[PDB]
RNA sequence: GUAAGAAGCCCGGCUCGCUGGCGUGGAGCCGGGGUGGAAUGCGAGUGCCUAGUGGGCCACUUUUGGUAAGCAGAACUGGCGCUGCGGGAUGAACCGAACGCCGGGUUAAGGCGCCCGAUGCCGACGCUCAUCAGACCCCAGAAAAGGUGUUGGUUGAUAUAGACAGCAGGACGGUGGCCAUGGAAGUCGGAAUCCGCUAAGGAGUGUGUAACAACUCACCUGCCGAAUCAACUAGCCCUGAAAAUGGAUGGCGCUGGAGCGUCGGGCCCAUACCCGGCCGUCGCCGGCCUACGCCGCGACGAGUAGGAGGGCCGCUGCGGU
RNA sequence: CCGUGGAGCAGAAGGGCAAAAGCUCGCUUGAUCUUGAUUUUCAGUACGAAUACAGACCGUGAAAGCGGGGCCUCACGAUC
RNA sequence: GUCUACGGCCAUACCACCCUGAACGCGCCCGAUCUCGUCUGAUCUCGGAAGCUAAGCAGGGUCGGGCCUGGUUAGUACUUGGAUGGGAGACCGCCUGGGAAUACCGGGUGCUGUAGGCU
């Protein structure tokens, strides 16, 4: 009883039917297959940031603020 | 092409578009044998591009004017030159047309393909159309009228009438 | 039934070109790469370490992952159904820039000193592009020059 | 031409409900929503159509960070649904609200603080475009319905919690959960 | 001005193009069904105007086997303005009887009135896009003299094809 | 395949345990200033549950095995199945065209001698005669080859220094020449192949003799008197062409066409198009009149398997009325 | 002396390779440990194979560097 | 106008032959005691500076061979889409668009990034 074995006949239709949109584009993709190394130092960077940032970028901010 | 009805002349002259490389291009000019002026660009786009290399896109027509008769009151022979193409292959070809207007002698020749050789419009190409004298008229259906004080009858003219006195008593008399 | 396979049928795609075969060109290798910038994959078959897969061959993607020998590029490979956003790590040796992109940059960089030097002048300059539009009426001349008549040539085997 | 399959809008346009408050709260905020021309009334009327899963319960506390924010003194705080208690808090402030079904417990600790309380005709009666008003919406994802939900448990980054009669030792453990039986995921 | 010289002048290509569909629904490729879509012609016997540029011609050029093109004419889109002139204030195909309707959803550009429709669509310029796509697609008739074959190029004989001054002629009977 | 912006660019300052000549490079964060960035069209995004299906077939084109198949197996698109309607007489896939109920007009494909609506046009040009004519993609029949049957074309060669056909005359000498032999004396053979008077005769185009004789031809000339000869080429027709119940351009029939080729002006009708009425769905809604009711506008209505909503459709019994 | 691969690279072929991936020489087991992500048939499930990293210990050269098996495409196996 | 050291493009810059090279530099070249390695101080390594442009090398030339580019081939072979186009078929023509290569001919044959010495 042989039969028919393999065709993509009426296919595209299916797919054009509901869409071959692509991907949702989304801002902060992710951050994995990222060096490990290089997530390390963000990470540190990032958890380092409000012990100086708070005073220095407050002081240069009313410094511009009186500049214009 | 249909050629359909009554054919009429053309003049068109084109050029391709001014490139960096050179400019004010020849200008080639044709005269091309159409129902309207809208086949005629394509039938000498197509004639230009099968001669030189230009194309619709790459060119431009300047200038498509119809072409008057210079003497339609006047009883003219044409020579006309084909390349036509038939089943097995294409051959060229002269024929001889006595008419009034070059587009009458035209649609003429059109029509005396179309019905000996079975030649459809789409493969044939008119060559060369000029008048020629009665001295240079080779063709004997065509020279057998360069005669003066022709006369001959009309006999055995058909009714053409067959259905408007379509019940009668009458038997057409065809004299 | 089709003898499915890493490198299948790319006898032609993953060959060196003509006159060109030898060691990489050390031009390829000096080049920068960034997180962000869209690159092209082209696979080279005179290194065999780091080759993305045949189905990835001259595909453009963004770059998300930096390494030592190698970048990590996002790219969209259309499956069957939809497309799916893949991570390949592909070596150095088989990515170059896309020239695209830098086509674009200059296209704005162009755009902002235009819009910041007319802003003085008060002009409104038209920097937004457009199709090619339709050709204006323009005058031929013929210098007398009569135009040439064309004539169909008559057949000849 | 064009298909007709998306033609039609889905969204519902009357409330399945058969309770006549509701049915009469509705045909009140309609005519709010079609005549003040005020986004907060047609809001508030889709939010009236919605089902006992749309209008997710919201808690006490969540809605005491909510109004503990900057801008929010003397705003009423409208809730299309029930608000619940919350033992986890002490205090509360004065939190002059007006909500659909508030409990019995949250009854007498929001009129133990002070503030007064109002429903939703009362509401209308007191500002009708809404003006000076925070609409608050409980968790709608909250509920233990989405955590079953995903793509499936068996890809590799599923954390789909998938369905299991009992939930123990030698319950969907062995093979696909961890490398020593099978694979990992 | 210029044939007294002895040369010949060649007008400015048509910025306007009037295009009608011809085959049917059902038989038809995607490539060019999703053409027609965008043309806004949907359903048989219907035209539409389009602002001529480098990709429209490309985009008429993949559907040409389905449409018929042309240059229309200042009479031409006169009348498919006032008898067959219908646009949309809504989601909803509004008849065009006053000018307040035009006023009320095209008035921020300056077209105001019908006169300044007609003359924004036949002088194309800087606001031919909201005015295009406020109209309709113009639902026309079927034609009176009769399409000849339907189904070939308009060069050949047909009309599915370029009819660039014919095409109000054609017009005259559909409408 | 990618890009054609505000998820972008310019500026300043902080963090790094990453790298490191260098305050170097690269990432992250903060702060103020500047959206008009190819055309066309469109409202988008997303979650859950889920029936049926899991034997297909056909067509333009590209292709694998096979001689080939209405055979088997592939790629894109379309169609049937899931589909009615107008033409192909007939019909699954062809050509148009998609489907609520109606009135008017028009048309696609096709057709206008009668079946059967419309050429009953004082239709045009030309081809064709069959004792087997021909008459419209799929589609239902045919090849190589041939025709002094006609109709066109090409390359050529002859002819008033009188051709081509017809009638009539000549058609000789060296030489029954050289190789052969039972006979070859132009005529079964191999190689050759000239010469002289002529107006022309060819070591001879064929018939015939065992050979010689005889007829005849190339060639020249006499009469007539102006066009003619030969080879290819392609349109119709013809031969090629034979199967079994009587019979299939659909039939009758048609030949100054009711056939073939090129066309013109009219006309014929589909559930297609345009206008208008009515019914339903959807969208936008309108009103403080069963609000679960009452209106207004616009666009759309086919459908097996299957999925939903309405029923003031229907049967039985129970609680109220 | 000519010799651009016409030889060889374990084996069927394709790709690739010249102070080389070919032959010879000297030390060596990185053919060893560990957690992830990714590529390939894909339902984007698993196995197999493969890629780039990261964290310790070593080989090698002076060094930059290379190496967590065979120059690449196959050479292999769930529950209990 | 040139070279050396390090390099990008990787024959417009490779191959065979023939001419020129002043001042630096490259090299040829002279010698094995120390560093080093082979049968051989030929090759790789520490000592040079008696001669040379003989060679490499750098320029120029060949109606040179190759390489690049441009005409011709040619709107030709092919090809997207269409037809109730032709033909019995094989195949072909037409409309709308894109458009190849070998023969044959003509022109060129290195340009530059950083440090340095000369006329
Ligand atoms: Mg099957
Ligand atoms: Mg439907
Ligand atoms: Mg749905
Ligand atoms: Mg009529
Ligand atoms: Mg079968
Ligand atoms: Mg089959
Ligand atoms: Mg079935
Ligand atoms: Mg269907
Ligand atoms: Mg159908
Ligand atoms: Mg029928
Ligand atoms: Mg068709
Ligand atoms: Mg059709
Ligand atoms: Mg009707
Ligand atoms: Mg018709
Ligand atoms: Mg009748
Ligand atoms: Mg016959
Ligand atoms: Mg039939
Ligand atoms: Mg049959
Ligand atoms: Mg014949
Ligand atoms: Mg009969
Ligand atoms: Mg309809
Ligand atoms: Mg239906
Ligand atoms: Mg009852
Ligand atoms: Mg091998
Ligand atoms: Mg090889
Ligand atoms: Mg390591
Ligand atoms: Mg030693
Ligand atoms: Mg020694
Ligand atoms: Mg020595
Ligand atoms: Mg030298
Ligand atoms: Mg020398
Ligand atoms: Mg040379
Ligand atoms: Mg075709």
């Amino acid at each position: 009883a042989k039969s028919k074995n393999h065709t993509t006949h009426n296919q595209s239709r299916k797919w054009h039917r509901n869409g071959i949109k692509k991907p949702r584009s989304q801002r902060y993709e992710s951050l994995k297959g990222v060096d490990p190394k290089f997530l390390r130092n963000m990470r540190f960077a990032k958890k380092h940031n409000k012990k100086g940032l708070k005073k220095m970028q407050a002081n240069n901010a009313k410094a511009v603020s009186a500049r214009a | 092409m249909k050629a359909s009805g009554t054919l009429r002349e053309y003049k068109v002259v084109g050029r391709c578009l001014p490139t960096p490389k050179c400019h004010t291009p020849p200008l080639y000019r044709m005269r091309i044998f159409a129902p309207n002026h809208v086949v005629a660009k394509s039938r000498f786009w197509y004639f230009v591009s099968q001669l030189k290399k230009m194309k619709k896109s790459s060119g431009e027509i300047v200038y498509c004017g119809q072409v008057f008769e210079k003497s339609p009151l006047r009883v003219k022979n044409f020579g006309i030159w084909l390349r036509y193409d038939s089943r097995s292959g294409t051959h060229n070809m002269y024929r001889e047309y006595r008419d009034l207007t070059t587009a009458g002698a035209v649609t003429q020749c059109y029509r005396d393909m179309g019905a000996r050789h079975r030649a459809r419009a789409h493969s044939i190409q008119i060559m060369k159309v000029e008048e020629i004298a009665a001295g240079k008229c080779r063709r004997p259906a065509v020279k057998q009228f360069h005669d003066s004080k022709i006369k001959f009858p009309l006999p055995h003219r058909v009714l053409r009438r067959q259905h408007k006195p379509r019940f009668t008593t009458k038997r057409p008399n065809t004299f | 039934t089709n003898t499915k396979g890493k490198r299948r049928g790319t006898r032609y795609m993953f060959s060196r070109p003509f006159r060109k075969h030898g060691v990489v060109p050390l031009a390829t290798y000096m080049r920068i790469y960034k997180k962000g910038d869209i690159v092209d994959i082209k696979g080279m078959g005179t290194v065999q370490k780091g080759m993305p897969h045949k189905c990835y061959h001259g595909k453009t993607g963004r770059v998300y992952n930096v390494t030592q020998h190698a970048v990590g590029i996002i790219v969209n490979k259309q499956v069957k159904g939809k497309i799916l956003a893949k991570r390949i790590n592909v070596r150095i040796e088989h990515i170059k820039h896309s020239k695209s992109r830098d086509s674009f940059l200059k296209r704005v960089k162009e755009n902002d000193q235009k819009k910041k030097e007319a802003k003085e002048k008060g002009t409104w300059v038209q920097l937004k592009r457009h199709a090619a539009p339709p050709r204006e009426a323009h005058f031929v001349r013929t210098n007398g020059k009569e135009p040439e008549l064309l004539e169909p040539i008559p057949y000849e085997f | 031409d064009i298909r007709h399959n998306k033609d039609r809008k889905v969204r519902r346009k009357e409330p399945k409900s058969q309770d006549i408050y509701l049915r009469l709260l509705v045909k009140l905020y309609r005519f709010l929503a079609r005549r003040t021309n005020s986004t907060f009334n047609q809001v508030v009327l889709k939010r009236l159509f919605m089902s006992r899963t749309n209008r997710p319960p919201l808690s006490l506390s969540r809605m005491i960070r909510k109004m503990k924010l900057p801008g929010r003194e003397n705003k009423t705080a409208v809730v299309v649904g029930t608000v619940t208690d919350d033992v986890r808090i002490l205090e509360v402030p004065k939190l002059k609200v007006c909500a659909l079904r508030v409990s019995s417990r949250a009854r007498s600790r929001i009129l133990k603080a002070g503030g007064k309380i109002l429903t939703f005709d009362q509401l209308a009666l007191e500002s009708p475009k809404g003006r000076g008003t925070v609409l608050l919406s409980g968790p709608r994802k909250g509920r233990e319905v989405y955590r079953h939900f995903g793509k499936a448990p068996g890809t590799p980054h599923s954390h789909t919690k998938p369905y299991v009669r009992s939930k123990g030792r030698k319950f969907e453990r062995a093979r696909g959960r961890r490398a020593s039986r099978g694979y990992k995921n | 001005m210029a044939r007294k010289a002895g040369n010949f002048y060649v007008p400015a290509e048509p910025k306007l193009a009037f295009v009608i569909r011809i085959r049917g629904i059902n038989g038809v490729s995607p490539k060019v069904r999703k053409v027609l879509q965008l043309l806004r012609l949907r359903q048989i016997f219907n035209g539409t105007f389009v602002k001529l540029n480098k990709a429209s011609i490309n985009m008429l050029r993949i559907v040409e086997p389905y449409i018929a093109w042309g240059y229309p004419n200042l009479k031409s889109v006169n009348e498919l303005i006032y008898k067959r002139g219908y646009g949309k204030i809504n989601k909803k195909r509004i008849a065009l009887t006053d000018n307040s309707l035009i006023a009320r959803s095209l008035g921020k550009f300056g077209i105001i009135c019908m006169e300044d429709l007609i003359h924004e669509i036949y002088t194309v310029g800087k606001r031919f896009k909201e005015a295009n796509n406020f109209l309709w697609p113009f639902k026309l008739s079927s034609p009176r003299g009769g399409m000849k074959k339907k189904t070939t190029h308009f060069v050949e004989g047909g009309d599915a094809g370029n009819r660039e001054d014919q095409i109000n002629r054609l017009i005259r009977r559909m409408n």
